[PDB]
């Protein structure tokens, strides 16, 4: 699923600005 | 046509009145923008209680005014670190914006001051924590729930844009929930006063508009792209463009190929296709009708915009609070004593603070 792919991305926590 | 005579006249008068309110709001902003306030309290006036969040610049601590007993969030910035990270202009600009704006969903700066080591911005404490925490806790917001928050961002961006400010830092991590269940925007380090175009590559990968990534210049329309990302993430539980690494996120964004969950209403997909529009000439909020293309979209049909602005709409979620100074909606962070140097650091650079 798309959601499973989201989890697999590892970008599930708080995201830093560039 | 889409509206009869009664509806069209009401909507047109409403939109003209919005323009009139914003023109007055801009005059008040520019008065304060050109003559900012400074040194309106001192460190010994507050008791430090708990760290609420931590970042590169420094710390945001829950504090309590020793005289008035009120609680505040105090952002503490280490001058040498701000210099080292080359964030002088961003820090000064954040404070200048915070003391000059006034809107129900923009955090209120109550005091600011500086000493030998640090800069201090003392804001109204927003006790409900980040939208991020609440979103990940329940997975995804219902469409009415997401719409309630979306409408506040729409009004907030309409305000900011009338001041020629581009926000550029929208994400659930940067939205706080207050005691009434309404949104507060706190971070303006990346905001810029821009009457035409600008070019800076800044912000968060998931929320970057294509024209920020690409070398071409951009304008306030990037905030309407970011609104589309936020609405999508609120309603889906995950953002439209993600990957293991930012470069691959950027490739998806610049394609703008979006897939939607099957539980998104057709109304929501249509709105998002028009916000997540790669073509600047076609993106909602960037057309001849401006923000009214968004406000008049069918997904917002049930939105009472005046009632939202007046904070008379019942919030879908009210954070629990077991008393003043409750921090149960925030993560825990390593405490550390605030050390003030005997020697003044970077005084010249921060004269205007
Ligand atoms: N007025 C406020 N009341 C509570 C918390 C506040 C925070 S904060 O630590 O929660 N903060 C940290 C930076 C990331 N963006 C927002 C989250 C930041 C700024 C103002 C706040």
């Amino acid at each position: 699923t798309t959601y499973a792919d989201f989890i697999a991305s590892g970008r599930t926590g708080r995201r830093n600005a560039i | 046509g889409h509206m009869g005579n009664a509806a069209a006249a009401k909507k047109g008068s409403e939109q003209e009145s919005v323009k009139e309110f914003l023109a007055k709001a801009k005059e008040e902003f520019l008065k304060k923008w050109e003559s900012p306030s400074q040194n309106t309290a001192q460190l010994d006036h507050f008791d430090r209680i708990k760290t609420l969040g931590t970042g590169s610049f420094g710390r945001v601590m829950l504090v309590k005014h020793k005289e008035t007993g009120n609680h505040y969030a105090m952002k503490i910035l280490d001058k040498q670190k701000v210099v080292k990270l080359k964030q002088i202009e961003h820090t000064l600009n954040e404070k200048r914006i915070l003391q000059a704006v006034n809107f129900p969903f923009l955090v209120k700066l109550e005091f600011s001051f500086k000493d030998n080591s640090n800069l201090y911005m003392v804001m109204e404490y927003v006790p409900g924590g980040e939208m991020f925490s609440h979103l990940r806790r329940i997975g995804r917001f219902s469409e009415p729930h997401a719409r309630f928050y979306a409408a506040q961002i729409v009004l907030t961006f309409e305000y900011l844009h009338s001041l020629d400010l581009i926000y550029r830092d929208l994400k659930p991590e940067n939205l706080l929930i207050d005691q009434q269940g309404y949104i507060q925007v706190t971070d303006f380090g990346f905001a810029k006063r821009v009457k035409g175009r600008t070019w800076t590559l800044c912000g968060t990968p998931e929320y970057l508009a294509p024209e920020i990534i690409l070398s071409k210049g951009y304008n306030k329309a990037v905030d309407w792209w970011a609104l589309g990302v936020l609405i999508y993430e609120m309603a889906a539980g995950y953002p439209p463009f993600f990957a293991d690494q930012p470069i691959q996120i950027y490739e998806k964004i610049v394609s703008g190929k979006v897939r939607f969950p099957s539980h998104f209403s057709s109304d929501l997909k249509d709105l998002l296709r028009n916000l997540l529009q790669v073509d600047l000439t076609k993106r909602f909020g960037n057309l001849k009708n401006g923000v009214n293309d968004i406000k008049n979209h069918k997904w917002f049909a049930t939105t009472d915009w005046i009632a939202i602005y007046q904070r008379k709409v019942e919030a879908p979620f009210i954070p629990k609070f077991k008393g003043p100074g409750d921090t149960s909606n925030f993560d825990d962070y390593e405490e550390e004593e605030i050390r003030v140097s005997i020697n003044e650091k970077c005084g010249k650079e921060f004269t205007e603070f």
